[PDB]
């Protein structure tokens, strides 16, 4: 007989119930904080080729919830064009090209990234959505 | 971090930036697409090469970030008819 079969399945259950209560409190955090920055901004609704230094992001803000949105790369995380240096013209107008013709698929920092991807992307430098956080 | 790698990213592997395609403007003519392997060309008569001309920058990004391999190349530093102001143009933009 092993000794703590339920004891331990329930608190790995309750973790998970932690884990989802965790993201969704920072979920919301992050949403008042879209709120309070996106106040008196134009385009902070539009995509945006945004350096992160070693690579470009299509992102903007939710217009629902606020958070953090990016161009999706097919069934993964956000698409990062990466960079070869610090300017790199080609990588930028790729990310342009991005946001002209590939914008039907987003993916939001937070919830709805833990149900699609297993992640937050939150509490986990240098992922894009803690550097924002940041 | 997940990363759907069905999806082609010519960035993924290209470690030299001079090697990469971006789109500038050819001052009187238009929008060209450059590299070090010279301009993205269109065959003008006598089945040569000719430097493509775009009417706006987002033709000419849409042209060269599309689907296909861009094969045909026009490169005037090292062609047997060097264009030695076309050539510095090239290396200017670089």
């Amino acid at each position: 007989p092993v000794f703590n079969e339920l004891t331990r399945y329930m608190r790995i259950k309750n973790t998970v119930n932690d884990w989802k209560s965790l993201t969704d409190s920072k979920t919301k955090l992050e949403s008042d904080r879209g709120r309070l920055l996106a106040a008196g901004k134009d385009d902070i609704f539009e995509f945006k080729c945004v350096d992160f230094g070693a690579y470009f992001i299509a992102m903007r803000l939710d217009k629902k919830t606020y958070l953090p949105q990016a161009i999706r790369r097919g069934t993964g995380d956000a698409w990062m064009v990466k960079k070869a240096a610090k300017v790199d013209p080609s990588a930028q107008q790729f990310c342009q090209y991005l946001i002209k013709h590939k914008s039907n698929n987003v993916i939001t920092c937070g919830n709805e990234m833990l149900n699609e991807l297993g992640y937050s992307g939150y509490f986990m430098s240098p992922h894009w959505c803690s550097d924002l956080s940041n | 971090p997940a990363l759907d790698r069905r999806v082609q990213d010519v960035n993924d592997t290209i470690s030299d930036v001079k090697q990469k395609w971006r789109c500038v403007v050819y001052p009187g003519n238009g929008f060209v697409s450059a590299s070090i392997f010279g301009f993205q060309a269109e065959v003008g008569p006598n089945n040569t090469r000719s430097i493509r001309k775009f009417n706006t920058m987002r033709q000419c990004i849409d042209f060269t970030f599309s689907d296909v391999i861009n094969i045909d190349i026009y490169n005037p530093c090292i062609a047997p008819n060097i264009n030695n102001t076309e050539c510095q143009f090239l290396k200017s933009v670089l």
